[PDB]
RNA sequence: UAUAUAGGCGUCUGGGGGGAACGCGGGGAAGUGAAACAUCUCAGUACCCGUAGGAAGAGAAAACAAAAUGUGAUUCCGUG
RNA sequence: CUGCUGUGAAUCUGCCGGGACCACCCGGUAAGCCUGAAUACUUCCCAGUGACCGAUAGCGGAUUAGUACCGUGAGGGAAU
RNA sequence: UCUACCCAUGGCCAGGGUGAAGCGCGGGUAAGACCGCGUGGAGGCCCGAACCCACUUAGGUUGAAGACUGAGGGGAUGAGCUGUGGGUAGGGGUGAAAGGCCAAUCAAACUCCGUGAUAGCUGGUUCUCCCCGAAAUGCAUUUAGGUGCAGCGUCGCAUGUUUCUUGCCGGAGGUAGAGCUACUGGAUGGCCGAUGGGCCCCACAGGGUUACUGACGUCAGCCAAACUCCGAAUGCCGGU
RNA sequence: GAGUGAGAAUGCAGGCAUGAGUAGCGAUUAGGCAAGUGAGAACCUUGCCCGCCGAAAGACCAAGGGUUCCUGGGCCAGGC
RNA sequence: GUCAGGUAGAGAAUACUAAGGCGUACGAGUGAACUAUGGUUAAGGAACUCGGCAAAAUGCCCCCGUAACUUCGGGAGAAG
RNA sequence: AAAACACAGGUCCGUGCGAAGUCGCAAGACGAUGUAUACGGACUGACGCCUGCCCAAGGUAGCGAAAUUCCUUGUCGGGUAAGUUCCGACCUGCACGAAUGGCGUAACGACUUCUCAACUGUCUCAACCAUAGACUCGGCGAAAUUGCACUACGAGUAAAGAUGCUCGUUACGCGCGGCAGGACGAAAAGACCCCGGGACCUUCACUACAACUUGGUAUUGGUGC
RNA sequence: UCUGAUCGUAUUGGGCCUCUAACCUCGGACCGUAUAUCCGGUUCAGGGACAGUGCCUGGUGGGUAGUUUAACUGGGGCGGUUGCCUCCUAAAAUGUAACGGAGGCGCCCAAAGGUUCCCUCAACCUGGACGGCAAUCAGGUGUUGAGUGUAAGUGCACAAGGGAGCUUGACUGCGAGACGGACAUGUCGAGCAGGGACGAAAGUCGGGACUAGUGAUCCGGCACCUCUGAGUGGAAGGGGUGUCGCUCAACGGAUAAAAGGUACCCCGGGGAUAACAGGCUGAUCUUCCCCAAGAGUCCAUAUCGACGGGAUGGUUUGGCACCUCGAUGUCGGCUCGUCGCAUCCUGGGGCUGGAGCAGGUCCCAAGGGUUGGGCUGUUCGCCCAUUAAAGCGGCACGCG
């Protein structure tokens, strides 16, 4: 079984041009504002990344890591530096190159480490090959990716389909690692906790007991089919009204919860994170003239948005395919908004695919004008394509992004003429407060003018509608 | 499920072993200790394991001087 | 085969098997006790083989003893 | 004091024992025999005995008893 | 004498099919191989009674019976079935091998003997009244459901209040409580304040500084089995 | 001087209850009548009729049994 | 182990019968539920059930026609 | 009662012949009235298939395929209303496993698992009929079990699941035929688990012995170096 | 014979080659013998002092046998302990369990021991080249906060802490009287004599400031002794004194010497102790509630409702081990049920983000009803086609 052992003696894994025990480990990741990363106690776990170089080059290959160095930053540790390789092929075994366990378990012990992360789901053996080379609590991006909304829940809701989540990823790989992390347990805290994450509940750990998690992964099941009832029951009067809506579409950090404070006076929570909006929450506007229309946020969603955490964008995908106009933010900070757009349009398509009504008229917006494009100037702006796009990383003015949102959502508001006459002291009250009173070419006596009326008013009006 | 702990030592009788106004013979015991809790007043001697005895028949005393309670053995008058 | 012997022939005298115990000689367990177990004990018992006698075996110092002028085959009892 | 295997002496200034052994003393005189009495036991017989049983007892067996009967066999084995 | 295998000598297998070799004839050919036809009747061949076995199901299950019956089943010229007579005997046999069978039992058969095996284990242990009257603890244990010693019972002997209760007197304690600016810890909000940074002069030296920080310290309120500057009540040890 | 005191040992020997006058009275064929016998008759004897086996449930031989064969007599045990 | 009638049959299967031998040893009633052994079942046809378990169904003789594959023997009574 | 044993076939090892091997303390016996084309042991278990340049010394030399199924990797459909066993094209780079183990294989099987046709009381869903019991009458006549007795129910209490105790309810005495919910029903001093003892088995547990083998010496001698 | 090469002759062992008379041959031929594949005898032919057998001896040896294979343990296993020392638990004398909370030990020192004498640190402040926060030095403040070889505690500034001089008491022969104590162990000891050390003397010295640093008996080793000495003198051996050898650590130590399987099992017992079942608790679970930040278009309460708090039920996973091991037979299905309501349908209401059609949630309501199939052992769940619905639960997870 044991053939030449010469690999990496003179053989080259994938060394087309850089591989094979190359590991750059460039771009040190790291990032400090006025030191005192903890200011007391250990409150930086001092972790490290890792990336795959994969289909793709320099267009992407430092924007995975780029991605998880701010993610890790979110949960609260410092990452310490990142590591990739070209990788040709990606090894089932640990997908990481000509499987460098000693090179990258000296790199770690060189550095203070006591924690690592990956790109992608990791299968349990496919982990634990790691896990025993490197000696050290390892987490993957999904692992990672689900301690951000435990950590970041605020309601039910929210602690139990997260909760879902992390028993049903754990499902796949219930032997081997949590074993591992149960072990020793959490020591105090650990570096992953439960439903809650930012201590509180979820103190203890996420699975223990393969019975304890098919009875809670059954329980929350039931609670999810509970909260469904709930929610159809909350979303009746815009159904029942027929009330156009609008949704605010961003990959993440884009700005939404922002931009919806502005525009609607809203005062939403905007935190600095990946994932600060928990549940999408709304609220009514008025564009130009009227429409007491209503807008919603959307929930961050990041490339690759693991399956293994959809139960908590269950309810973000039925409020958009529930919807007529779409707005999609992006965040000037990546260089390459053209991937950010297309891998979060990459979701549309499923969730259309789905719940299938049509596809909704669109438009383009991105954020962080202030600080975005310091050399882009506005190439983005004239020749690409659909976008508008003034907000800042605080808050700005907004111009046309009102006007061209009520020229692009749904128009069913009939325009046609209709005669009001005088009749009574005040008739003409229910059409100036009802329909808009676009054009009131105001005249005397029964005055006569041209505005838009919905459905009812209009079949009431019907018989008075004399010609100009 | 080990646990660490589950050791101790046996009983050394400490404590005293003759109390205030108990009449002894020479060479008798008074306390028991470790370190010098008590000290040697008169007629009191201190042994090897910081033990005081008696060296006159007597009556036990407790007393106190510069600051250090110690042991008297005051000689009974022959009646 | 030569002496000769094996062998053959005849004739005379004996053995053969049984018996309850006891005798002498020879093989000889294990259960058990040891709070387990192997030395050890059980025990030279059980059992077996040989072999008799009215009884057998041992018996006439190449002995004990200790300076006593000692006792004087063997056997079996009682002490030691 | 003895059984097997090797080796292997002197005839009285000889040889053995006297609790390793050595000298002096002391006791015997190996490698040849036979020998009663005191002593162990009751298959059997005769005459008695019992602070022994008295028919579920005393022998398994007071009556067909090693019978009937059980087992291929060794063997077990009643009741009146 | 059952059963496993083996040996000697006998016996049994209704009926009906297919048709291998061998042999003869004819084609194919140098040539046989090969191809049709005939006799022939091989086969651990086929179907199926006797016979042998035991796959399914029902019945029985204090049965008709300590392994059977009914109805279907498998083999049925063969490594076949069976009669009579023999051989292999227990740590041994025999085994197309199941720890199967060896006389209704087999991970070592039966009977008698050693033998009244041993069992820290379970059961049993037979008439009466009077007096006294427990323990379920400590230590050690190839020990924990046993046992030895001590403790606690009873009886005899010796002394006699030494026993015990109450008062008073003489003692050591660090528990309850309480206290922390008295020790070791954590911690609550203020006050001043080095580090300072950043700012005004501008040196860098030299002056103010500065939503702010807490070095030390200060004020008010805290708490602790393994904190104690203190510290009871009971208990205990003697005397009276 | 004791084989001296039983209510228990799923104790042992004998006798007798409860279940209970209860289950069962043993194959897959089947008996009926007339007459007799006799105290007594479904079961015995005779005559008829009906039914069953008929590669036996008929007739022999061997092993095994040992008198069970036949005649006369008897009917308290046995014959479910 | 030996004998092996007649008819239908290939048959020593099966059915009924000859010779021969039996009706073999508890009966008489009674349309109870229920159990066992047989019989039949409308219409559906495995829905039953762990599973077509059991039961049903085909079944004989003579003529036609017989597949995939094959160790060239078969398959094969193919099946129809 | 089978997939297990066997089997014809194959491959190793021992045996040169009162062999090897086995029974026996030995003699002796079988092997064998045989002789390496034979005998004994050991695995496997018809039959077919398994792959090249280096490979008085050429060099990494392991093929680097296959008829490969752990291969629920949805990796799709056929199987039907919904279909398990399966059937076929994909992900199936050390995957795997096989130089002596794997693939195929006609025929066969009271083997295991499925689909179709026919057939049906298996079922929807049961009904009826006959016989043998049951039942009634006559005769004979047991058995296991058994501390007792003119042996209710509810809620409680109790060694924690009450015929037997407490408080209430209900019930005329005695039988017959049936059902099977209790009497922790009968049966067997729980086979499970633990403790103690035992037995048999394994082994590089301990200690012995059989047997084998190594040397000294007796049998055991002479002459030459 | 003392200091001593080689000698002449006679006594011998081994290695090697042979021979024949020991011995061997199931190689032949004859005789007992009429039959004899037995056996013995004669002789021939081959081996041959080998082989085989006796006594002795070293290896291999489950081929066979006798046995061992600990205990605690919130059942057993697995894991972890097993002796000694210190603290808390430990309830102010001593003592006191738990698989309770923390740790150390299996030594070290010839000076870190004895004695005589002298000194006082840590920390802080002020000043000084390297030299700094911290080295050495100066002054001051500094009563214990440094240190005390080693764990923790009790004590130590009177110093037991820090220096120096000299010394070996890290003695021999004892020991009144006590502590602790099941016993065996274990600790203290004033003082007497001999000979020493230190000190002017008085005085202290029988190891370390104290408490751990260890192992019974048996058996045997090594030095000395006025012991004993198997007739006697000796010697052998024994005896006394002093000491030596055990991770006998399972540390009161069964043997000098020892692991496992059993579902092929068996016997004696146990509800002292488990699996099912009941019983208590309710951690877990289910049913809800309290408060309301927030969501819900405005709007806490139509519908939800976080962070927190309180309970009900005894169905889940558990805890305990109270009855039952001289027997309480396990799951799913079938037949037959009966009950609770925490209601799936049918029935009556409130509110509604109730236009109507319908929906949501709550209240009252248990009369009756609540399908057939394919897969799934499946605990269970997925699918198919219907219905008004295909309810949830208890009853030994009802009923063998
Ligand atoms: N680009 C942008 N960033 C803003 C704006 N206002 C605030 N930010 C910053 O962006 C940070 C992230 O908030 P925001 O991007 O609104 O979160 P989100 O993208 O709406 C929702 P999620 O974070 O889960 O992806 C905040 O810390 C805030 O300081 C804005 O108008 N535009």
């Amino acid at each position: 079984y044991p053939e030449n052992s010469v690999a990496p003696s003179t053989g080259e894994l994938a060394l087309e041009d850089r591989a094979s025990l190359r590991r750059v480990a460039g771009l040190s990741t790291e990032l400090a504002d006025v030191s005192e990363v903890e200011y007391r106690q250990l409150r930086l776990e001092r972790v490290v990344l890792v990336g795959v170089w994969t289909e793709g080059s320099a267009a992407d290959a430092e924007a995975s890591l780029a991605e998880l160095a701010a993610l890790a930053e979110t949960a609260g540790s410092e990452v310490l530096e990142g590591l990739i390789q070209r990788r040709d092929k990606p090894d089932p075994s640990t997908y990481i190159g000509s499987g460098k366990a000693a090179e990258l378990r000296e790199v770690v012990l060189a550095t203070g480490a006591d924690t690592v992360i990956c790109d992608g789901e990791l299968s349990p053996a496919q982990l634990n090959a790691l896990e025993k080379a490197v000696k050290v609590k390892v987490i993957d991006r999904t692992a990672l990716i689900l301690d951000i909304f435990a950590q970041h829940a605020t309601s039910r809701e929210g602690k139990a389909q997260v909760s879902l989540a992390q028993m049903e990823y754990m499902l796949p790989r219930l032997r081997g690692w949590g074993e591992s992390m149960s072990r020793q347990a959490g020591g105090r805290a650990g570096g992953a906790g439960g439903g809650v994450g930012t201590r509180g509940p979820g103190e203890t750990k996420i699975e223990t007991d393969r019975r304890r998690i098919r009875e809670r992964m059954a329980k929350l099941r039931r609670e999810i089919r509970d909260m469904k009832k709930i929610r159809d029951t909350q979303r009746g009067s815009r159904r029942r009204s027929e009330i156009p809506s609008v949704a605010i579409v961003g990959y993440t950090n884009a700005g939404k919860s922002s931009l919806l404070n502005a525009l609607t006076g809203a005062g939403v929570l905007v935190e600095n994170a990946l994932f600060a909006t928990l549940e999408p929450t709304t609220r009514r506007g008025e564009f130009e003239d009227g429409r007491p229309f209503v807008l919603t946020d959307t929930v961050g969603f990041v490339r690759h948005l693991p399956t293994q955490l959809v139960e908590a964008f269950r309810s973000t995908l039925e409020e958009v395919v529930d919807a007529d106009l779409l707005i999609h933010v992006v965040d000037g900070s990546d260089v390459n908004p053209l991937a950010q757009i297309n891998a979060v349009r990459t979701v549309i398509n499923e969730v259309v695919a789905e719940y299938d009504i049509a596809p909704p008229p669109e438009l383009l917006v991105v954020n962080k004008i202030d600080a975005a494009t310091g050399v882009g100037l506005a190439q983005l702006r004239r020749a690409l394509p659909d976008a508008v796009f003034v907000s800042a990383r605080t808050g700005d003015g907004l111009d046309k992004l009102r006007s061209r949102m009520g020229e692009l959502v749904e128009s069913t508001d009939a325009t046609v003429d209709v005669t009001i006459p005088y009749d009574r002291g005040d008739l003409v009250a229910r059409v100036h407060t009802d329909g808009h009173v676009d054009a009131t070419e105001h005249t005397d006596a029964g005055t006569r003018i041209k505005a838009r009326v919905p459905a009812p008013l209009a079949a009431t009006l019907r018989e008075y509608a004399t010609f100009a | 499920s080990s646990s660490r702990n589950g050791r101790d030592s046996a009983a050394q009788r400490l404590g005293v072993k003759r109390f205030g106004g108990q009449v002894v013979k020479a060479g008798e015991i008074l306390v028991r200790q470790r370190g010098t809790h008590f000290h040697p007043g008169v007629n009191v001697g201190r042994g090897g394991d910081d033990t005081l005895f008696a060296l006159a028949p007597g009556a036990v005393e407790f007393g106190a001087k510069r600051g250090r309670k110690t042991v008297n053995i005051v000689p009974v008058a022959r009646p």
